[PDB]
Protein backbone atom coordinates (compact mmCIF):
# COMPACT_ATOMS: atom_id res chain seq x y z
CA UNK A 1 0.00 0.00 0.00
CA UNK A 2 2.99 2.29 -0.53
CA UNK A 3 3.31 4.41 -3.70
CA UNK A 4 5.93 3.02 -6.07
CA UNK A 5 7.29 3.74 -9.54
CA UNK A 6 9.59 1.83 -11.93
CA UNK A 7 13.29 2.62 -12.26
CA UNK A 8 14.40 4.87 -15.13
CA UNK A 9 15.92 3.41 -18.30
CA UNK B 1 -14.16 2.83 6.21
CA UNK B 2 -16.41 5.42 4.56
CA UNK B 3 -20.15 4.98 4.01
CA UNK B 4 -22.63 6.06 1.36
CA UNK B 5 -24.30 8.28 3.96
CA UNK B 6 -21.05 10.15 4.64
CA UNK B 7 -20.32 10.45 0.92
CA UNK B 8 -23.77 11.95 0.25
CA UNK B 9 -22.86 14.53 2.87
CA UNK B 10 -19.65 15.50 1.06
CA UNK B 11 -21.52 16.19 -2.18
CA UNK B 12 -24.38 18.34 -0.84
CA UNK B 13 -23.57 21.08 -3.39
CA UNK B 14 -23.21 18.70 -6.35
CA UNK B 15 -25.73 18.64 -9.20
CA UNK B 16 -25.81 14.83 -9.51
CA UNK B 17 -25.33 13.54 -5.98
CA UNK B 18 -26.44 9.90 -6.06
CA UNK B 19 -24.69 9.32 -9.38
CA UNK B 20 -21.44 10.67 -7.93
CA UNK B 21 -21.79 8.65 -4.72
CA UNK B 22 -22.69 5.45 -6.57
CA UNK B 23 -19.62 5.62 -8.80
CA UNK B 24 -17.35 6.61 -5.91
CA UNK B 25 -18.50 3.49 -4.05
CA UNK B 26 -17.79 1.37 -7.14
CA UNK B 27 -14.28 2.82 -7.39
CA UNK B 28 -13.22 2.48 -3.76
CA UNK B 29 -14.63 -1.05 -3.65
CA UNK B 30 -12.49 -2.25 -6.56
CA UNK B 31 -9.50 0.00 -5.84
CA UNK B 32 -8.82 -0.40 -2.12
CA UNK B 33 -6.05 2.19 -2.04
CA UNK B 34 -8.16 5.07 -3.35
CA UNK B 35 -9.81 7.06 -0.57
CA UNK B 36 -12.61 9.66 -0.82
CA UNK B 37 -11.88 13.03 0.76
CA UNK B 38 -13.60 16.42 0.80
CA UNK B 39 -10.89 19.01 0.21
CA UNK B 40 -10.39 22.44 -1.33
CA UNK B 41 -9.17 22.68 -4.92
CA UNK B 42 -7.36 25.91 -5.79
CA UNK B 43 -9.42 28.04 -3.39
CA UNK B 44 -10.32 27.36 0.23
CA UNK B 45 -13.96 27.86 -0.71
CA UNK B 46 -13.89 25.43 -3.66
CA UNK B 47 -14.62 22.27 -1.71
CA UNK B 48 -14.86 19.14 -3.85
CA UNK B 49 -14.61 15.44 -3.24
CA UNK B 50 -11.56 13.74 -4.67
CA UNK B 51 -10.29 10.18 -4.80
CA UNK B 52 -6.68 10.04 -3.64
CA UNK B 53 -4.29 7.12 -3.30
CA UNK B 54 -2.72 4.64 -5.69
CA UNK B 55 -3.84 2.30 -8.45
CA UNK B 56 -2.13 -1.02 -9.35
CA UNK B 57 -0.30 -0.69 -12.66
CA UNK B 58 1.55 -3.66 -14.16
CA UNK B 59 4.71 -2.57 -15.94
CA UNK B 60 6.76 -5.33 -17.56
CA UNK B 61 5.48 -8.13 -15.33
CA UNK B 62 5.65 -6.03 -12.17
CA UNK B 63 2.94 -4.07 -10.36
CA UNK B 64 3.57 -0.50 -9.23
CA UNK B 65 1.31 1.61 -7.02
CA UNK B 66 0.98 4.80 -9.03
CA UNK B 67 -0.13 7.77 -6.87
CA UNK B 68 -3.07 9.72 -8.30
CA UNK B 69 -5.77 12.20 -7.35
CA UNK B 70 -9.11 12.40 -9.12
CA UNK B 71 -11.07 15.58 -8.49
CA UNK B 72 -14.79 15.13 -9.05
CA UNK B 73 -16.35 18.40 -10.18
CA UNK B 74 -19.78 19.39 -8.88
CA UNK B 75 -21.01 18.43 -12.37
CA UNK B 76 -19.77 14.81 -12.23
CA UNK B 77 -20.68 12.53 -14.12
CA UNK B 78 -21.71 14.91 -16.91
CA UNK B 79 -18.25 16.52 -16.93
CA UNK B 80 -14.99 14.58 -16.55
CA UNK B 81 -12.88 14.59 -13.39
CA UNK B 82 -9.62 16.57 -13.28
CA UNK B 83 -6.84 14.04 -12.73
CA UNK B 84 -3.26 14.28 -11.45
CA UNK B 85 -0.34 11.99 -10.77
CA UNK B 86 0.94 12.82 -7.27
CA UNK B 87 4.65 11.96 -7.04
CA UNK B 88 6.11 11.23 -3.61
CA UNK B 89 9.59 12.29 -2.49
CA UNK B 90 11.05 9.15 -4.08
CA UNK B 91 9.83 9.81 -7.63
CA UNK B 92 9.60 12.36 -10.43
CA UNK B 93 6.88 13.23 -12.94
CA UNK B 94 7.58 11.92 -16.43
CA UNK B 95 6.24 14.70 -18.63
CA UNK B 96 5.05 13.21 -21.89
CA UNK B 97 2.11 12.41 -24.12
CA UNK B 98 -0.39 11.90 -21.29
CA UNK B 99 1.09 13.96 -18.46
CA UNK B 100 2.21 17.60 -18.31
CA UNK B 101 4.76 19.37 -16.10
CA UNK B 102 2.25 19.72 -13.27
CA UNK B 103 1.30 16.07 -13.34
CA UNK B 104 -2.08 16.75 -14.97
CA UNK B 105 -3.30 13.75 -16.93
CA UNK B 106 -4.48 14.02 -20.54
CA UNK B 107 -6.39 11.11 -22.08
CA UNK B 108 -8.79 10.75 -25.01
CA UNK B 109 -11.24 9.26 -22.48
CA UNK B 110 -11.22 12.51 -20.51
CA UNK B 111 -11.26 14.84 -23.52
CA UNK B 112 -14.43 13.34 -25.05
CA UNK B 113 -16.05 12.34 -21.75
CA UNK B 114 -19.82 11.96 -21.87
CA UNK B 115 -22.45 10.38 -19.63
CA UNK B 116 -23.47 7.56 -19.62
CA UNK B 117 -20.73 6.03 -21.80
CA UNK B 118 -17.93 7.38 -19.60
CA UNK B 119 -17.37 6.53 -15.93
CA UNK B 120 -14.58 6.34 -13.35
CA UNK B 121 -14.15 2.57 -13.55
CA UNK B 122 -13.67 2.87 -17.30
CA UNK B 123 -11.26 5.77 -16.82
CA UNK B 124 -9.09 3.88 -14.34
CA UNK B 125 -9.07 0.83 -16.63
CA UNK B 126 -7.68 3.11 -19.35
CA UNK B 127 -5.09 4.55 -16.97
CA UNK B 128 -3.87 1.06 -16.08
CA UNK B 129 -3.33 0.22 -19.76
CA UNK B 130 -1.85 3.58 -20.74
CA UNK B 131 0.41 3.93 -17.69
CA UNK B 132 1.42 0.29 -18.02
CA UNK B 133 2.76 1.19 -21.45
CA UNK B 134 4.18 4.57 -20.44
CA UNK B 135 4.61 5.16 -16.67
CA UNK B 136 3.72 8.75 -15.61
CA UNK B 137 6.30 8.68 -12.82
CA UNK B 138 9.71 7.09 -12.25
CA UNK B 139 11.86 6.52 -9.17
CA UNK B 140 14.81 8.84 -8.58
CA UNK B 141 17.95 7.23 -10.08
Amino acid sequence: PTPSAPVPL
Amino acid sequence: AVSESQLKKMVSKYKYRDLTVRETVNVITLYKDLKPVLDSYGTGSRELMNLTGTIPVPYRGNTYNIPICLWLLDTYPYNPPICFVKPTSSMTIKTGKHVDANGKIYLPYLHEWKHPQSDLLGLIQVMIVVFGDEPPVFSRP
